[PDB]
DNA sequence: TATAATGGGAGCTGTCACGGATGC
DNA sequence: GCATCCGTGAGTCGAG
């Protein structure tokens, strides 16, 4: 439901050392499948910290208790020498299709 | 093969056509006189006769020796509404304009 | 009949031929002012040339120019070359021009007008609609019905008053 | 020609010059007439150009200053290979001239533009069609002033006749002018101190009622 | 450019 | 994925550079790379050579010129609202004839706009395109006299603004007449001026008996060249004194003066070829050794008489023939205006030469560059041919640069434009596209240059063909004009070939446009490709041969309007032209040489080439185009990747891996759906929004100025009167909204305060003031706010101030602030979608996925298109596209199907068979047999005669699948559609017409000054026009009060509209209307015409509508 | 017709 | 009274002068420095009326209480500014000039 | 304020059909 | 009586 990236003010921006723009990064993060174990848990903020050269995958997210990524091979970003990516991505429970415009989270 | 919008406008503006048909100003009987070089059609009443000189290639709507009404077309083509007015009067012109416009 | 000659040329009220400061502080104005200025310059020069006892050729030229000035004012381009502003080929817009034509006063502002409480948008098929109905977008309606909406907002607790409701819809 | 006046106008003004030259001529000097005439002719033509050429008229000395500024800037641009800044023009104009003076001189020199200026490749759009009227009050503004007056009356009706009338006199709701204390005091037949006091208590009651009903708050923007 | 809106 | 391509036709040559028509033209005009002494007599050099030398004794002469480097780069010019340009210096020398004194200096003439690499210009920060003009080529023409048959008109036409058209006609009275500047005079007079003796004219024109007798006039031959000259001068100039030198001057300037009278080089050539003569200069005559000598006149007269007589080898001219119509490109137009400005500069020079001091005059003092500068600037700003560049997608720019216009200066006006000039002439073949033109008033007047078409040095459009000798087709390619093409028999490009030899007993060819069946012995030439017949746009329509031309036009035009999508994809069915378009448009970034990629970044790609050098390419990122479409480049390569020459480094807008991507490939079913696709409306799946199909980025620019006033300065600040901190929340310290903030209508982008207009507070305001005890502030809130219906994220702020380095604004302006706001637009209801075949529609409904028709395997369709749009429209290309699209869906491949050399039904059937195996056999292995619903649908289709009886369910399903039809399930029921439905992949684009831009509404708002009627347009918050016809509608309904409201209460009745608004907010019914203000304006404007207009009552007594305010 | 021409004529008289 | 008929007719010089609230003797529009209207110019408040509601040019009388009052100093009537779209001015010609409508419209009415 | 100077300068050319006013 | 001149017309929103 949300993405914060360090030194990124909005979706329309690019990051030094990263091939993908933020629109593409979010497009990739939109394919992320996150399984919750505990039924009581509404939301999780996945923390990611990485630097290049490397190809950052969904597996690179720091593990959380009772949280399983069902697609660790999912591509996130392409990082280059000097390229640095720091993200906090909010994943929520929910139903149906709720556009970014509507929830504004 | 339709005349269309310019025909409609021709009628509504009451314009004298360049396609203009020649009409009889009076009643009478048709006497056609055609030299190979030149063609003419006469309309003969009891009192007096009138002469219409037209190009030899014009299509005649008349058979020789026929009695024609005043304003009746001698030749094909659209009728000049004003000529039809002076000849056959207002009702004739109203009928003509209405029917003509409706054709299109 | 002699009233078809002008001894005294009327002058339109200034608000109908405005001199207005636009957004950037620059000035924009009607051509009628330039026409009137030509007229007044030539007339004044005529009075001074008369008072000073000028030769006949000069006075003749001046009078001719005065008539042509009046012509340009009333109907421009009617007789002779149309008067244009310096550094432009655009004819100045005279009173006749203002009145007639598709852009003229009658057709543009009189037989038709731009109106309030109006809007426009793209159309989309209505298959669920009953014959007497149309789908109207919410926001369009909010704007079109706006005063009614202020009133109804005041009729309820939605706003203390009309102005509060409007400031709320801002 | 091309200086803002028609050929015929230049000719006529030049003719005025010719007349001046005729009345001022001295044949004793043995100079031909054309020599003395030319001076006055050029004089009249140039005076005409300076006086008539602008929809917004500018004094002749100021027109001279503006044209001088133009020539200065043009020479400066001719040696600079580009349009000069305000500072460079100010330098070339001499002492007394700074960037601000050049800038304001260029500002006052600006000529108006036509309202009939065409917009778009068609003939159907005037530049003046995009210009709103700021003078006449909008329906919203008018209605707001109306509701304001009605509400002010509503509030003044919670006072008495005298204090409401004193307030209407002092604030100018009656004849539109604002009366002094001595005028309302001589009108109601009391001291200026007294009328000032009843004005004070009037305003005070209005303040209390306003804090109470919050009715006149929204008209304060 | 007009007709039914190509351009 | 695999790209399979069809067609047997091998194109010998590739497409020429598509922007060359702009680039080479302007380059030719400037000659910047050519050292001055090597320059030719063409271009701006030509203009210099025509203007100079300037005489009358001082003489100013022209040595050479030079163009400096641009003071600023293109980008910086775009941001600072500058013009990309180079300084133009001219080396001049003043020579006093008597003194012998020569003063030489290089003077600065100002700047000239430089054309960019892609063939566009930057004028005041905005990209513009100079559109090529088409017109009648100069020369000597012979046309039938419309009135009198047997008689002809000989017209001598020079270049535009190059001097008068001259007509020659044989009059009913027998004498030959000449028309110049609307003056009819006997030609024999001018003939005498040229010094023609009656004997020479007799021996020359004697071959034609009747006519030359009509030429003979003894009163003319009794004169002398001088006397005849002065006679002609008196004829052309009534009242003007007939001085000898003045007559010589006038006639020379009218005919022999090269500076006043110019036939083009093309006019020269055409005159020479037509009249069978040789021209010395470009004029109709010369002044040599003191007298005049004839060039064009006698040959013209000879030809005219010969045509009138019936002499063989003399024909009239087709003025619409593309041999007689040429093109004026950027270079010629710009050069023309340059010539004009130069002429003005020259006038000024002669002025100063007469007036200035005789002892010291430098060229610098003589030359005022201003008029020239003005001419150039005027051309690049206010010209009709100088157009705002269309950058919507790269193809839009590319196509815009290739446009041809019959309009503009020296061109047609739409009133003078009849059917003939708007026709598709046979000669348009290979030159001007028969397909792509506007639908409306400009139809046939605005056209497009064909793909292989080229404009020669003379300005004639040439198309390539191939030499055919003895039935053998060479690789030699020859570009001919229409005149040259008329001389040959040219075979079609599809004539069967074995090797380089034509094998058919009969071949289809053209002779002067006429289709003819000839033997291979008769074939002189052969077409390069079907592509050459159409434009770049039309060439992007696959299965074009299956589409009626009328819809091809629409598909063509609409591709221009395609919005770049974030997810944009190349078509599943391409034409083969998709890459060249991307390349030529300079949209994509490519590798310069063979090399290795050093660095890859969102902002940068660094490549190391064979030279060992490190070349860094910055990527344009989220830049706003003229149309507000986002133009951004994304890297398509990776670190360490080896790249050969011409390899793709980065994709620009609307480009997927180097292929043009104008839209999405979506899965369509062609069926009616519950009236939601009624009348071209379109139904889409919400699944398209979910996966961000048809989502596009748009950037809008807002601008505010703070200037010095007489009431005190405006200023940009965070301190805004009567505003809470909630409103200033996103405003920075200086008062400008901060980057990254989200703005909605009503939000402040930039805070600004302005000193109040002088006013005495109304007693209401004073009393309220005293009551609340708050001092009235002397400044008010002028801040720039987000207009209604707009908003987004602020991606940029630009702040320029007076007193800042490198910054100087227009006088009085203290500071300027711009705010760039980006918005991500999802597809929504009312947005315009279209395919390449002319099928356009607005999205009327977005269903959730469960409501969508779906395949038996559970796959929902993306889009539902109504079949009712097909038959009347006759564009079947979209159907074929769908069928093939189906195959490539299951085979997972894309196709290239060249126009007129295509994929054919049987091949598509094969692919559909393979695809069917993929689509079905999978199911059969998965342990599922044929469905009951499938059985029912099979029975239905069996009744329709779609499948053969007796075959197994699988066999029949395959039979349907080969017809491109599949069983489809209703998502709402689960019961199948009774018939099998056509389903497949189609390429659909989101057009620039978006309801978000078009939706507008107003209650009240700004009014006009004079008329007091509402302003027009969304941007002005204007009212809709209720025009004469809307009024007629209300009259026809007999609704008098609705109408009267339109005319009064809702528009120009001041008291009425005010009282109406107040009445409505109060809840009262609206008050009775009053006099509309514009009627008062009418009365007062008629008074200014000295006509008294009086409103009267039934007593014939005056009524005052001005209520005493106008009467003393 | 042309005022300038006309005036130049009237001038050309004297 | 209710408007019934509308008449149009020639205007006599006397009528035209009766319309006029003053003669415009100068081509001037507004002053370059002040941006106020110039005396005896096309925009003059003395002739065509006040620019501001119930306020004269010099600012001697700023209020509605004075109505029809004319300032002695600036000569400007205090009234509604709306009248600036209503009140006509005039220009007295030295030589009478023909109205081109009654000349150039064929057949010429004067002719 | 004084040598003498003495008739301008672009046109813009591919519609059309009418109606009504002058000219053989 | 009939050629030829001149003047005047030549679609609607929308945006620019
Ligand atoms: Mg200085
Ligand atoms: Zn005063």
């Amino acid at each position: 439901t949300s993405v914060y990236i360090e030194d990124v003010l909005h979706e329309f921006s690019t990051i030094p050392g990263v091939k993908e723009d933020v629109v593409e990064i979010i497009l990739n993060l939109k394919e992320l499948v996150v399984r919750f174990l505990n039924p009581s848990l509404q939301t999780v903020t996945l923390l990611l910290k990485a630097e290049g050269p490397k190809e950052v995958k969904a597996r690179d997210f720091l593990p959380v208790a009772d949280v399983e990524i069902m697609n660790p091979d999912l591509h996130i970003a392409t990082l280059e020498e000097g390229g640095r990516l720091n993200m906090e991505v909010r994943v929520d429970r929910g139903v149906g299709y709720v556009p970014a415009e509507k929830h504004g989270i | 093969i339709t005349q269309g919008l310019p025909r409609v406008i021709e009628l509504f503006e009451a314009r004298r056509p360049k396609a203009k048909a020649v009409i009889s100003e009076i009643d009478g009987v048709v006497r056609i006189e055609e030299t190979e070089e030149k063609l003419s059609v006469f309309v003969e009443s009891e009192g007096f006769s009138k002469e219409y000189k037209l190009p030899k290639e014009a299509r005649l709507l008349v058979k020789d020796g026929d009695y024609v009404e005043a304003g009746q077309p001698l030749t094909r083509g659209a009728i000049d509404p004003h000529q039809l007015l002076e000849a056959k009067g207002p009702e004739a012109v109203e009928r003509y304009l209405v029917e003509e416009i409706q054709k299109v | 009949p002699e009233w078809m000659i002008l001894e005294a040329v009327p002058v339109l009220p200034p608000d109908l031929r405005p001199m207005v400061q636009v957004d950037g502080g620059r000035f924009a104005t009607s051509d009628l002012n330039d026409l009137y200025r030509r007229l007044i310059n030539r007339n004044n020069r005529l009075k001074k040339l008369l008072a000073q006892g000028a030769p006949e050729i000069i006075i003749r030229n001046e009078k001719r120019m005065l008539q042509e000035a009046v012509d340009a004012l009333l109907d421009n381009g009617r007789r002779g070359a149309p008067v244009t502003n310096p550094g432009s080929d655009r004819p100045l817009r005279s009173l006749t021009d203002i009145l007639s034509g598709k852009q003229g006063r009658f057709r543009q502002n009189l037989l038709g007008k731009r109106v309030d409480y109006s809007g426009r948008s793209v159309i989309v098929v209505g298959p669920q609609l009953k014959l007497h109905q149309c789908g109207l977008p919410k926001r369009m309606a909010l704007e079109l019905f706006k005063p009614f909406l202020l009133k109804k907002m005041e009729e309820k607790g939605i706003a203390p008053n009309v102005k509060a409701a409007r400031r709320m819809l801002e | 020609t091309g200086r803002g006046l028609s050929f015929l106008d230049l000719i006529q003004e030049g003719n005025q010059g010719l007349i001046r030259a005729v009345e001022k001529f001295e044949y004793k000097r043995r100079f031909k007439f054309s020599t003395y005439a030319t001076w006055w002719i050029r004089q009249a033509i140039n005076r005409a150009i300076a006086d008539q050429a602008r929809t917004i008229r500018i004094p002749v000395h100021m027109v001279e200053t503006i044209n001088k500024l133009s020539r200065t800037a043009r020479q400066l641009q001719q040696e600079l290979g580009r349009e000069p800044t305000y500072e460079e023009i100010a330098e070339a104009m001499g002492p007394g001239w700074d960037a601000k003076r050049v800038e304001e001189t260029l500002k006052i020199a600006q000529e108006p533009v036509s309202l009939e200026t065409p917009i778009g490749d068609e003939k159907d759009s005037f530049y003046g069609d995009f210009i709103p009227d700021e003078h006449l009050p909008s329906p919203v503004d008018a209605a707001t002033q109306s509701l304001l007056s009605e509400e002010l009356e509503k509030a003044l009706s919670k006072l008495s006749e005298r204090e409401a009338m004193v307030l209407k006199l002092r604030k100018g709701l009656i004849d539109g002018r604002e009366h002094t204390l001595e005028e309302v005091g001589a009108f109601f037949g009391v001291t200026r101190e007294r009328i000032r006091q009843i004005e004070n208590k009037a305003l005070r009651k209005l303040k209390y009622h306003e804090s109470r009903t919050r009715k006149l708050r929204d008209f304060l923007d | 450019a007009x007709x039914x809106x190509x351009g | 994925m695999e790209i399979k391509r069809f067609g047997r036709i091998r194109e010998v040559i590739p497409l020429p550079p598509l922007t060359e028509i702009q680039v080479e033209s302007y380059r030719r005009a400037l000659q910047a790379d050519v050292p001055p002494e090597k320059r030719e007599n063409v271009g701006i050099q030509a203009a210099f050579r025509e203007t100079f030398p300037i005489e009358e004794g001082l003489v100013l002469d022209f040595l050479e010129y030079r163009l400096g480097e641009p003071p600023f780069p293109q980008d910086e010019c775009r941001e600072k609202d500058l013009t990309y340009q180079a300084p133009l210096y001219a080396r001049l020398q003043l020579i006093h004839k008597d003194t012998g004194l020569i003063k030489e200096d290089e003077v600065f003439l100002g700047h000239i706009p430089l054309m960019t690499e892609d063939g566009s210009f930057i004028i005041n920060g905005a990209d513009r395109v100079i559109v090529s003009q088409i017109h009648r080529s100069p020369g000597v023409y012979f046309t039938p006299d419309p009135a009198r048959p047997g008689r002809y008109i000989a017209s001598i036409i020079p270049l535009p603004k190059r001097g008068p058209w001259i007509d020659l006609e044989v009059e009913p009275n027998g004498v030959v007449s000449m028309k110049v500047n609307k003056r009819k005079f006997p030609l024999v007079l001018l003939l005498r001026v040229l010094g023609y003796d009656q004997e020479t004219l007799a021996r020359e024109l004697g071959a034609y008996g009747e006519l030359v007798q009509g030429l003979m006039d003894e009163s003319v031959f009794a004169m002398r060249p001088e006397e005849a000259l002065i006679r002609l001068f008196t004829l052309l100039r009534p009242g003007d004194p007939p001085k000898r030198d003045k007559a010589v001057a006038y006639v020379y300037g009218l005919i022999a003066d090269p500076r006043r009278y110019d036939l083009g080089e093309a006019g020269r050539y055409k005159a020479e070829e037509k009249l069978g003569i040789r021209l010395s200069g470009r004029t109709l005559a010369r002044f040599e050794d003191g007298e005049f000598k004839d060039e064009v006149f006698l040959p013209t007269l000879r030809y005219l008489f010969a045509l009138t007589a019936g002499v063989p080898g003399h024909e009239v001219d087709d003025i619409d023939h593309l041999g007689n119509r040429r093109i004026r490109t950027v270079g010629e137009l710009m050069t023309d205006q340059f010539r004009v400005g130069l002429a003005r500069l020259a006038r000024g020079v002669r002025e100063r030469m007469l007036m200035g001091s005789e002892d010291s005059l430098t060229p610098a003092k003589l030359v005022n560059s201003r008029p020239l500068e003005a001419a150039i600037r005027e051309f690049f700003s206010r010209s009709q041919l100088s157009q705002f560049k269309d950058e919507t997608n790269p193809l839009s720019s590319l196509r815009h640069k290739r446009r041809i216009s019959a309009l503009g200066p020296g061109g047609l006006t739409r009133e003078r434009a009849g059917f003939d000039v708007r026709d598709v002439h046979r000669t348009h073949y290979g030159r001007i596209c028969p397909v792509e033109t506007p639908e409306g008033a400009n139809i046939g007047l605005i056209t497009s240059l064909a793909a292989y078409a080229r404009v020669d040095e003379l300005g004639f459009i040439r198309t390539p063909y191939r030499r055919v000798v003895g039935g053998v087709v060479t690789d030699e390619v020859v570009y001919m004009t229409a005149t040259e093409e008329d001389r040959y028999t040219i075979a079609q490009a599809n004539t069967p070939l074995e090797g380089n030899r034509i094998a058919a007993e009969r071949v289809v060819a053209r002779r002067k446009g006429e289709p003819v069946i000839v033997s291979p012995e008769e074939v002189e030439f052969m077409d390069v490709s079907p592509k050459q017949v159409f434009s770049v746009n039309t060439n992007l329509i696959p299965f074009l041969e299956h589409d009626d031309a009328n819809r091809a036009l629409m598909g063509s035009n609409m591709q221009t309007q395609a919005v770049p999508l974030i997810r944009a994809q190349a078509p599943v069915v391409m034409t083969g032209l998709e890459e060249r378009v991307v390349r030529d448009s300079l949209a994509a970034l490519y590798a310069e040489e063979d090399g290795e990629v050093a660095k890859v970044d969102g902002n940068r790609i660094v490549v190391r080439y064979e030279d060992g050098r490190l070349v860094e390419y910055p990527l344009r990122r989220f830049y706003r185009s003229n149309q507000g479409t986002a133009l951004d480049q994304r890297p398509r390569v990776v670190v360490g990747q080896r790249v050969r020459k011409g390899d793709l480094l980065a994709d620009g807008p609307a480009s997927e891996n180097g292929f043009l991507a104008l839209g999405q490939n979506v899965l369509v079913a062609i069926m009616p759906f519950d009236g939601y696709n009624f009348e071209d409306a379109i139904v889409i799946s919400e699944e398209l929004l979910k996966r961000d199909f048809y989502t596009s980025i748009h950037i809008e620019r807002y601008e505010i100025e703070a200037r010095d006033t007489k009431l005190g300065p405006e200023r940009i600040t965070r301190d805004i009167p009567h505003l809470s901190e909630a409103a200033l929340r996103d405003l920075d310290e200086e008062g400008v909204v901060r980057i990254g903030a989200e703005v909605k209508p009503g939000d402040i982008l930039v805070g600004r305060t302005s000193f109040k207009g002088e006013s005495e507070p109304t007693p209401e305001e004073r009393l309220l003031r005293s009551i609340f005890g708050e001092k009235a502030r002397d400044v008010k809130d002028t801040s720039l706010r987000v207009p209604p219906g707009e908003g987004g994220i602020v991606v940029r702020t630009v702040r320029l101030r007076r007193g800042d380095p490198g910054v100087e604004l227009k006088p009085g302006v203290r500071e300027v602030v711009r705010v760039y706001v980006a918005q991500k637009r999802k597809l929504q209801v009312g947005d315009k979608l279209a395919n390449r075949h002319g099928n356009k529609g607005v999205v009327a409904k977005i269903l959730p996925v469960e409501d969508m028709p779906h395949l038996p395997d559970g796959t929902p369709v993306d889009v539902i298109l109504n079949p009712l749009g097909v038959p009347s429209r006759m564009n079947l290309g979209q159907i074929l596209e769908t069928h093939l699209g189906l195959a490539g869906y299951f085979l997972g491949q894309r196709y290239i199907s060249p126009i007129f050399d295509g994929a054919k039904e049987p091949e598509i059937k094969e692919l559909l068979a393979q695809a069917f195996e993929v689509y079905f056999g999978k199911r059969k292995g998965e342990g599922f047999g044929v469905d009951k619903r499938e059985v029912e649908v099979l029975r239905r289709a069996e009744k329709l005669g779609l499948v053969t009886p007796g075959k197994t369910p699988e066999e029949q399903l395959k039979e349907l699948f080969l017809q491109g039809k599949v069983v489809l399930y209703d998502g709402r029921t689960g019961e199948p559609i009774e018939g099998p439905i056509v389903v497949g992949q189609m390429f659909i684009m989101k057009l620039y017409h978006m309801v978000e831009d078009k939706m507008h509404a107003r209650s009240t708002g700004p009014y006009s000054l004079i008329t007091q009627q509402p302003l027009g347009g969304k941007a002005q918050f204007g009212g809709q026009r209720f025009g004469e016809m809307e009024v007629w509608a209300l009259e026809a309904y007999g609704a008098a009060h609705t109408l009267q409201e339109m005319l009064t209460l809702k528009s120009d009745d001041i008291e009425g509209r005010n009282a109406a608004y107040e009445a409505i907010i109060k809840g009262e019914d609206v008050p009775e209307p009053s006099v509309p203000e514009s009627f008062r304006v009418l009365v007062k404007e008629l008074q200014a015409l000295a006509l008294d207009v009086q409103t009267l009552d039934e007593k014939d007594n005056p009524v005052d509508i001005f209520e005493g305010l106008a009467s003393k | 017709s042309d005022p300038v021409r006309q005036y130049l004529h009237e001038i050309g008289q004297v | 009274k209710e408007v019934r008929k509308v008449r149009i007719a020639l205007a006599s010089p006397e009528k035209i002068r009766s319309w006029s609230y003053g003669e415009v003797e100068k081509p001037e529009t507004i002053n370059y420095r002040t941006l106020k209207p110039e005396r005896d110019g096309l925009f003059d408040e003395r002739i065509f009326g006040p620019i501001k509601d119930y306020e004269c040019a010099c600012g001697k009388y700023k209020r509605q209480r004075f109505e029809g009052k004319v300032c002695e100093r600036c000569g400007v009537e205090v009234t509604k500014s709306i009248v600036r779209r209503y009140r006509m001015g005039h220009i007295e010609l030295a030589t009478p000039a023909a109205h081109i409508w009654f000349v150039k419209d064929v057949p010429s009415k004067i002719g």
